[PDB]
RNA sequence: GAGUUGAAAAUAAGCAGAGAUCCGGAGAUUCCCGAAUAGGUCAACCUUUCGAACUUCUGCUGAAUCCAUGGGCAGGCAAGAGACAACCUGGCGAACUGAAACAUCUUAGUAGCCAGAGGAAAAGAAAGCAAAAGCGAUUCCCGUAGUAGCGGCGAGCGAAAUGGGAGCAGCCUAAACCGUGAAAACGGGGUUGUGGGAGAGCAAUACAAGCGUCGUGCUGCUAGGCGAAUCAGUGGAGUGCGGAACCCUAGAUGGUGAAAGUCCAGUAGCCGAAAGCAUCACUAGCUUAUGCUCUGACCCGAGUAGCAUGGGGCACGUGGAAUCCCGUGUGAAUCAGCAAGGACCACCUUGCAAGGCUAAAUACUCCUGGGUGACCGAUAGCGAAGUAGUACCGUGAGGGAAGGGUGAAAAGAACCCCCAUCGGGGAGUGAAAUAGAACAUGAAACCGUAAGCUCUCAAGCAGUGGGAGGGGGACCAGACCCUGACCGCGUGCCUGUUGAAGAAUGAGCCGGCGACUCAUAGGCAGUGGCUUGGUUAAGGGAACCCACCGGAGCCGUAGCGA
RNA sequence: GGCCAGUGAGACGAUGGGGGAUAAGCUUCAUCGUCGAGAGGGAAACAGCCCGGAUCACCAGCUAAGGCCCCUAAAUGACC
RNA sequence: CGGUAGGGGAGCGUUCCGUGUUAGGGAGAAACGCGUGCGUGAGCCGCGUUGGACGAAGCGGAAGCGAGAAUGUCGGCUUG
């Protein structure tokens, strides 16, 4: 009741394909194209988990260094008291954006935010 | 085809009542009787239930017997 | 109902679980049985009623008695019948009650012993229609219950020992008024 | 009834419609070795007075020894030797193991070794079971029953009787008695059991059955024979598809360029044997043979049973240890008796040891002939799909491989060129030549070549998130795919540990093979079927499964106590 | 209770002690926390220390422990 | 709604079998290779100037049923 399959060769034949672009045996050799597999995959969770976090970390760096140009000492936290105060419920780190694609609005972002 | 057999070391020391549970002679009493009490000799002389532990044993090891639980 | 359309019902035939099959399955690697010692090996294993050295359960117990004489164990020598298994039976008012009618009836259903356990009625409730019983004999309650109906009642003597003429005559010398 | 001289083509000669080749029955030859056999032998050879040597049978002559015995000579189609996979019987007969050690025990009277023998063998016709009721040789199956027991009462071992089926079959011999002979024998009689037989006397005749070279009988087998019913179109080929018809007592199977009720071989059915074998039924014939009365004398298997010991085996390990068989030694009775009924005694019941032979049910496959397969498909299935127990290894015992598939048909490439070949390119065959003899689908590792992007100030389990620059086709032109300037982050996988990136283990890589499975039981859970309680086993069955029987048994109905 | 598993080598940290030399990431206990079987953040890296308990997605916001010169997100913030 | 040893529930796939001389298939089946598709995933479905005859699904059953490990093992081919 002799059971030769195929079923381990498209089972592989499936991670074979995933694992292209892998420099040298992580890209043809099976038994390192499952745990590239498999570390591709986790490498995928930390690095989203933490690409929202860095993109936190560079919209942060990015509308403080926006908003130190002004040359008297107005830091990032300032930014943040007074646009709290003056009651903008949260834009949510997008002014980072448009301080680069609109820099005259968010220099009338800043110039309501003193008045 | 292989029937199991009947463990007889423990088939002469447990017994079924009636209901299904197992009982047992309890044990000290075939020997050195004036050194213990008459107290002791008719609490050693009743024939009590096995606990759920060896209850559950033994309960596999002698298979042809009839116990519930 | 087509060769197409059966399908057994749900619950009524499980899967038989396979091991060593994965560790997504349930019980991979290791197949359910810890890391090592016996119950991991392949063999026979450990007795069951073993302690693993210690004196065991059935060794520290002494024997049932008679059993530890090696005497022959208590054993039943009739048929325990009550009236509560004739009061539930069809048994109308003119009907013989003996071994085949009880057999035949659907009472009792003898077949390890056909041979020498008989019949005996008991006690236990009761039996308002008369009847007409010729079988083995009875309990004293039993006797009150049917001699209190008013059925006839009839032991039947079913085998004579053999007795030695020395004996017999022994016997036979007894009779003395 | 039409072509043949094997695979296996070619060539040379034949043999054959007064019937070849081939098939079947019965015969003939069968060199040499091997029981091997005239003698030797280092098997397939040597020497030979050419021989079945030796044992057994028959016959003659007949030593020490009179009869004998031994020997010698001779005859003999002449009985045995040797081989045989498994089952069977008989004898020697373990140990690893289990008991969580181990010696009693188990494994186990199993394996192995030797001997023997048949399709079966052993056993087998009550000195038996049983229990006051009864059965009637042995064997096997279901059951009792994992019960009674046995056992460092440990591990374990484990009946039997009652019951239900398969299959049935019972017969010869010794003794007492007559007759012949110095016994030893021979011929008649008798072989049985709620006793017979011998001795004496009275009756009485034929019903039934058993055995069997011999040949007419039957069916079956070993060769075979007749045997129904369609074309056309389709991309190589049609049996498939679409259109038109038919057979069926035949639609099982195998093949045919491709899958077939109608193409072939066949099948269903009907037939057929000179010769041999087998099946039961005839036959010249041999045989079995009968009943009563009296009679305790005479007989009913002797170095035997029993006993004291030493044991073995019955499930029973020496235990109260019976039954059965042996070693040493003692050593009975005949029926008014003896043996068994689990020490033993008394009574009763049962049977008649010390003499043999028997078919069936039954177990297995080196095989043979049919039919099958939720069996395999070239690492599988037999070790073996070719030289397979082969090549090869070992002195030897012994160990032991691997290698299948061009096409439908070799139609296997005429001829030209390179050229010493091998090979290659045209051409030709083919549907396919990228199906070319390393030849069918051809995947991964591995080796390459071409195209796009990109690396030579760079530290990295080689990824991933973002994505500079560039390339490609595009249609939902914002999308998709490929490359990757640079930045952040990220301690291979398994095993297994308190703790593994670990400098603990494992793996060179790729592809296959490769592991909680099977039988039978206990327990529980889930789904059913009946609850007028449930359910059958063995066994019977249109080959198997199966409808339907088959109530034996099992479980639950009553417990307590040793 | 029924059926049915593993586990029975633990490790460190605080407290209570014994052995030691109040020496050991030492050994043995008693209560607790973590790891084992726990990812993430802080600890430069780093099982057991602090915050904290990961179903998954978002190029969302607010925080705990801890930080706000640069590498590296946020104060070269204010006053003693 | 983290999870090791482990326990339970639900499913995918493979070859064979019933339906099955099934639907479909030299107008290209299985294979092998492919995806701008769908799933929690095992996987399904679809496309192939390769290949050439078998064989789905659904409703069910049975396993020599699923591979990355055994200094596994058998072939092929590397490194040096």
């Amino acid at each position: 009741r002799v059971k030769r399959g195929y079923i381990a060769r498209r089972r592989r034949k499936k991670i074979r394909f995933f694992a292209s672009s892998f420099r040298g045996a992580h890209s043809r050799l099976t038994r390192t194209i499952a745990q590239q597999k498999i570390r591709a995959l986790v490498s995928a969770h930390r690095d989203r988990d933490r690409q929202k976090r860095d993109f936190r970390r560079l919209w942060i760096t990015r509308i403080n260094a926006a908003i130190r140009e002004r040359g008297v000492y107005y830091n990032y936290s300032k930014f943040i008291h007074d646009l709290y105060k003056r009651q903008l419920l949260l834009n949510r780190k997008i002014l980072a954006q448009i301080a680069i694609l609109n820099p005259n609005c968010i220099y009338m972002i800043y110039n309501e935010i003193i008045k | 085809g292989y029937k199991m057999k009947t463990h007889k070391a423990s088939a002469k020391r447990f017994r079924v009542t009636g209901k299904g549970k197992i009982v047992r002679r309890r044990a000290g009493k075939q020997h050195l009787l004036a050194k213990k009490n008459t107290k002791r000799k008719n609490r050693l002389s009743k024939l009590i239930q096995v606990d759920r532990s060896d209850y559950d044993n033994v309960i596999g090891a002698l298979p042809y017997l009839k116990v519930n639980r | 109902f087509r060769l197409d359309n059966l399908g057994p019902q749900p619950g009524s035939r499980k899967k038989g679980k396979r091991k060593g099959r994965g560790h997504a399955a349930g019980q991979g690697g290791s197949c359910g049985f810890g890391m090592r010692g016996q119950k991991s090996r392949s063999g026979p294993g450990i007795m069951r009623g073993f302690e693993g050295g210690q004196m065991p359960l059935y060794r520290r117990i002494p024997k049932l008695r008679g059993i530890a004489g090696g005497m022959r164990a208590g054993l039943p020598k009739y048929v325990p019948i009550n009236l509560r298994d004739i009061e539930v039976a069809g048994f109308k008012e003119g009907e013989e009650v003996s071994l085949e009618s009880l057999k035949a009836k659907g009472i009792i259903n003898p077949s390890g012993r056909e041979r020498r356990l008989p019949l005996k009625i008991l006690g236990e409730g009761e039996l308002s229609t008369k009847l007409q019983i010729k079988a083995r004999a009875f309990s004293g309650s039993a006797k009150e219950k049917l001699e209190a109906a008013g059925c006839s009642v009839t032991v039947l003597p079913g085998r004579k020992k053999y007795i030695k003429e020395s004996v017999r005559k022994n016997l036979a010398r007894a009779d003395e008024y």
